[PDB]
């Protein structure tokens, strides 16, 4: 929690020129006509079994 | 406008639209100058790109529709006599080197189709 109040003093504290640069994420065309901006996080789960529906892209890996 | 709506039919589980496009498929066969019927068949079926064909399209997107899905692509493969070439297709490029439909039928954990 201390670290976290140091970290948003010198973001507030550099010009507009630097904050686009440092900006995290990516767009991600989520539904129909929609972009939201999102953050990606992987994980490994390995105690609940189950059939895959419900993803966006069918290839599984790291684009390009 | 032929490749494209049989891969969108087998996806969303349109049983009754695939019987149609499939015997129009055939009509393209014999109206035609008719040199490799082996090699025509299974160049319209297939993805150039990444060389996916129709049976790896239909076991990734699972529908409660799939299991009659299959029945007709494997029935529709024997008779063309293209059977051995359908059913044991990869893809080419390099990130997917060497899968199979038997390979895809396992990870989404169907018993009765393997």
């Amino acid at each position: 929690l201390q670290r976290a109040r140091t970290i948003l003093e010198f973001e507030k504290m550099l010009p507009e020129w630097l904050r686009s640069r440092f900006r995290m994420g990516e767009l991600c065309k989520v539904a129909d006509e929609d972009f939201r901006l999102c953050l990606r996080i992987n994980e490994v789960k390995w105690t609940e079994w189950k059939t895959h529906v419900s993803f966006l892209n069918e290839d599984p890996g790291p684009i390009r | 406008r032929l490749k494209k709506r049989i891969f969108a039919a087998v996806s969303e589980g349109c049983v009754e639209e695939l019987r149609e496009l499939l015997q129009d498929l055939q009509d393209l066969c014999r109206r035609r100058r008719g040199l490799d019927v082996p090699d025509f068949l299974m160049h319209k079926l297939t993805a150039s790109d990444t060389g996916k064909t129709c049976l790896m399209k239909a076991l990734l997107n699972i529908n409660p529709n799939t299991k009659e899905i299959v029945r007709i692509l494997l029935a529709f493969a024997e008779e063309n006599d293209i059977l051995d070439r359908f059913i044991n297709a990869e893809y080419t490029e390099e990130a997917y080197e060497g899968q199979t439909a038997l390979n895809i039928a396992i990870e989404r954990r169907q018993g009765d189709i393997t």
